[PDB]
């Protein structure tokens, strides 16, 4: 019975438009918004940066989510970002996997 | 007068993105004799040492051994053999160096460690461990930076791999870093960087400071806006 | 529309043609499901995970 509006993956966010039956008597039915909300608590600032400073602030605008600031990394998506390797003296750039489980090459 | 092939570290496997075999003879005296040859599986030897460097402070001889071969002929089992014919040795010996059959692969899941809190009230230095544990083959390689910047070989200090007590297959590694208490108070974020194998593409990187290191107290300002937010 | 027809969940478009639009007509749908809510258990959960979304 419920409704997915939305379910942004950089702001975690599930609001579903449930329509709950009131009693055994209709034409009082309740609609109900559940906006079911996983804050990461942890991830940095510019989560694709893992330099960046903490959150310890999370705007959750609905507005803008039902129509970027990211903040949790979606399950498909790879976030990653070059790094610097010394081996010799040689600085070598290459790419990392700052969520390997989801990165297999698929 | 001992001479020891090392096998193809993986950081000169994927960062140079070439195969070297050192197979370096030290502690004997300097006579130019070696007839290095790194004799493969098969008849034919792929190369012979080059660029000898002998020039040292201790002036002891020192012939260093190479061989250019393709990762995939690595990867196939194919075994190659030095054999050092220096007057010093009372006898030719083959050095048979070959890749290990049969390893599986398992993904280096890399943990990095925050130093102890009683470590940081000592107020003389904080020690930061990055923790790779869970990984298949042995061979792993580990590094380190600050804010972008590698730090020195010397700062970090790496330990050889060991079994895993739980998975015989897999293995474990344990790297430390150590800095002063300020530094770690300042909240300069530290990275530490894995290359194996295993990886998607082969690097993961984790860093952690002094706000996500099992930190005492989460500041959070959740605030939502336009709670109904019909569509 | 009939009373107890609204009061099941069926959605109702009033599309309407107007000459100043993109695509020349502009569809707007409604339904309980779109109407006022008065219950919100946002369970706006906090944890450590903070990679994986759900
Ligand atoms: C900081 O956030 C910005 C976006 O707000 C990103 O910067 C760029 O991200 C793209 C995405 O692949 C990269 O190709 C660019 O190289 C990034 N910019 C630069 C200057 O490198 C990214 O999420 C964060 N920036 C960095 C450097 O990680
Ligand atoms: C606790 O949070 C409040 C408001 O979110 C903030 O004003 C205050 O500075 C915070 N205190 C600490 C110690 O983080
Ligand atoms: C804690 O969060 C509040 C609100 O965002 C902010 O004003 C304050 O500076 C923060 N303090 C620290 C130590 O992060
Ligand atoms: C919302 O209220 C109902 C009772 O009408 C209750 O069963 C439910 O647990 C509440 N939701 C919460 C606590 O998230
Ligand atoms: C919100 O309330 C409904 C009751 O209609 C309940 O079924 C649902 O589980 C609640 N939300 C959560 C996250 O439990």
């Amino acid at each position: 019975e419920r409704i997915v509006l939305v379910d942004n993956k950089c702001k975690c966010a599930r609001i579903t438009s449930r329509i709950i039956r009131s009693s055994e008597d209709p034409n009082e039915d309740i609609v109900e918004r559940n906006i079911r909300i996983i804050v990461p608590l942890n991830n940095r600032e510019n989560i694709s940066d893992p330099t960046s400073p903490l959150r310890t602030r999370f705007v959750y605008h609905l507005s803008d989510l039902c129509k970027e600031t990211c903040y949790t990394y979606d399950r498909n998506k790879c976030y990653t970002a070059v790094v610097p390797l010394v081996y010799g003296g040689e600085t070598k750039m290459v790419e990392t996997a700052l969520t390997p489980d989801a990165c297999y090459p698929d | 007068i001992r001479v020891f092939a090392i096998p193809p570290s993986f950081a000169s496997i994927f960062l140079t993105k070439s195969t070297k075999l050192t197979c370096l003879v030290t502690d004997l005296t300097t006579y130019d004799s070696v007839t290095i040859s790194w004799t493969r599986q098969n008849g034919e030897a792929v190369k012979t040492h080059t660029n000898i460097s002998e020039s040292h402070p201790n002036a002891t001889f020192s012939a260093v051994g190479e061989a250019s071969i393709c990762e995939d002929d690595w990867n196939s089992g194919e075994r190659f053999t030095c054999t050092v014919t220096h007057t010093d040795l009372p006898s030719p010996l083959k050095q048979t160096i070959s890749r290990p059959k049969g390893v599986a692969l398992h993904r280096p899941d890399v943990y990095l460690l925050p130093p102890a809190r009683e470590q940081l009230n000592l107020r003389e230095s904080a020690t930061i461990t990055c923790l790779v544990t869970g990984f298949s083959p042995a061979d792993v390689f580990v590094q380190w930076m600050q804010r972008g910047q590698p730090l020195s070989p010397e700062k970090y200090v790496t330990s050889a791999p060991m079994p895993e007590p739980q998975a015989p297959g897999r293995y474990f590694a344990h790297s430390i870093l150590t800095v002063s208490e300020e530094e770690w108070n300042t909240g300069e974020t530290y990275t530490c960087v894995v290359a194996h194998e295993a990886l998607p593409n082969r690097v993961t990187e984790r860093t952690v400071d002094k706000s996500t290191g099992k930190p005492t107290l989460y500041n959070v300002s959740l605030v939502m806006s336009d709670t109904a937010g019909t569509c | 529309v009939s009373e107890e027809e609204w009061n099941t969940g069926e959605t109702y478009t009033c599309v309407v043609a107007h000459e100043a639009l993109p695509n020349r007509v502009t569809e707007r749908t409604v339904d309980k499901s779109t109407g006022k809510p008065t219950l919100y258990n946002v369970s706006l959960v906090m944890s450590d995970t903070a990679g994986t979304c759900y």
